[PDB]
């Protein structure tokens, strides 16, 4: 067992069944143990061995094994299930421990939201620093996920891009921002620059001009 | 019964070297083994090292033998993590962890290794800045029945926390304070919406900056 493999992300409804998979090459000799972590805190042991799960964890996870690969199963799928899960394993040729990669369960617990876009062109004032940032602004999308891109006239830019992960707590439908930094001059050179956010199939475009 | 508390926060020097400390209460180390595994921010686990604080020998992750020293002591009951010549790519949450590894006899004598209890987390950052002071814009709005956004725009401030408060905390109509992003200069900038009916008042955006004690009132006016 020199890696361990699972999918990035995985998505199910509030009340689906998810069996979220860790295939790897020692899963024969050693059980996978399963950790749940939440963005902003330390992994929680949800399961290890055979039938062994730890006090105050629901009893809604399940593992299960089945040669090379192992299985948990989250019946309930509740919206406090929503986090990222990875599988542990022990090396035999030497004591290195393996990590899966980690799977991002997403329960959909919400319809899904459009993305609203704004974009900002550099105020005159930052101008006068000799600095321009065009900044996109994304709001109310759900599910949680979206992707920037910027172009300049028809032509995408790659450079001077940075882009904010989704997050929201006014309410459950996310929001998420991208700056492009870039001098005065890059910016009165173009006639056009174009804010692409990408959510879902959809892509909302907004577009501003040195004017 | 069982807790592991770990050490603050610390903002280290890219050439510099952390000490990270993992203190146990109630059971003593033991054989359970003591493992440090750091994670990367969006990036999953990368287990790093083990120590078994019985015998005192310890095993380090193939990439990072030379680097990381894990350490135990039993006088007082901690682990330590050493590393050196930091960088950018080392910035992130290291855990301590109480490895339990075990086997059921029964059947084909399968082994299971978990980890039952960990520590909150230490976040190392690793950055080339210093404290800055944040430079305000205004974004300003321009030509659904009204609505109109306008914002201010916080820009090249290092230190992590900043506050933003619209008419000193008066106005609150659709305020929306997106985290901040990382730029190619470890300075961060963060930005801070609102919302308001076309129609007279007054948008005045007070930005705070305590660590560097900083603030700055702002007026966004229009074109």
């Amino acid at each position: 067992g020199s890696e361990l493999t699972q999918d990035p992300a995985v998505s199910v409804a509030l009340g689906q069944t998810v069996r979220i998979t860790c295939q790897g090459d020692s899963l024969r000799n050693y059980y996978a143990s399963w950790y749940q972590q939440k963005p902003r805190q330390a992994p929680v042991l949800v399961f290890y061995g055979k039938n062994n799960r730890p006090s105050g964890i629901p009893d809604r996870f399940s593992g299960s094994s089945s040669g090379n690969t192992a299985s948990l199963t989250i019946s309930g799928a509740q919206a406090e299930d929503e986090a990222d899960y990875y599988c542990n394993s022990r090396d035999s040729s030497s004591n290195h421990l393996v990590f899966g990669g980690g799977t991002k369960l997403t329960v959909l617990s919400q319809p899904k939201a459009a993305p609203s876009v704004t974009l900002f062109p550099p105020s005159s004032e930052e101008l006068q620093a000799n600095k321009a940032t065009l900044v996109c602004l994304i709001s109310d999308f759900y599910p949680g996920a979206v992707t920037v891109a910027w172009k300049a006239d028809s032509s995408p830019v790659k450079a001077g891009v940075e882009t904010t992960t989704p997050s929201k707590q006014s309410n459950n439908k996310y929001a998420a921002s991208s700056y492009l930094s870039l001098t005065p001059e890059q910016w009165k050179s173009h006639r056009s620059y174009s804010c692409q956010v990408t959510h879902e199939g959809s892509t909302v475009e907004k577009t501003v001009a040195p004017t | 019964q069982v807790q592991l508390v770990q050490s603050g926060a610390e903002v280290k020097k890219p050439g510099s070297s952390v000490k990270v400390s993992c203190k146990a209460s109630g059971a003593t180390f033991g054989s359970d083994t003591v493992t440090w595994v750091r994670q990367a921010p969006g990036q999953g686990l990368e287990w790093m090292g083990g120590i078994i604080p019985f015998f005192g020998e310890a095993n380090y992750a193939q990439r990072f033998q030379g680097r990381v020293t894990i350490t135990a002591d039993k006088s007082t009951n901690t682990a330590y993590m050493e590393l050196s010549s930091l960088r950018s790519e080392d910035t992130a949450v290291y855990f301590c962890a109480r490895q339990i590894n075990e086997m059921a006899t029964f059947g084909e004598i399968h082994y299971y290794t978990y980890m039952d209890v960990w520590g909150q987390g230490t976040l190392v950052t690793v950055s080339s800045a210093s404290t800055k002071g944040p430079s305000v814009f205004p974004l300003a709005p321009s030509s659904s029945g009204g609505t109109a956004a306008l914002g201010c725009l916080v820009k090249d401030y290092f230190p992590e926390p900043v506050t933003v408060s619209w008419n000193s905390g008066a106005l609150t109509s659709g305020v929306h304070t997106f985290p901040a992003v990382l730029q190619s200069s470890g300075l961060y900038s963060l930005s801070s919406v609102v919302t308001v009916p076309s129609s007279t008042q007054t948008y005045i955006c007070n930005v705070n900056h305590k660590p560097s004690n900083t603030k700055v009132d702002k007026r966004v006016e229009p074109k």
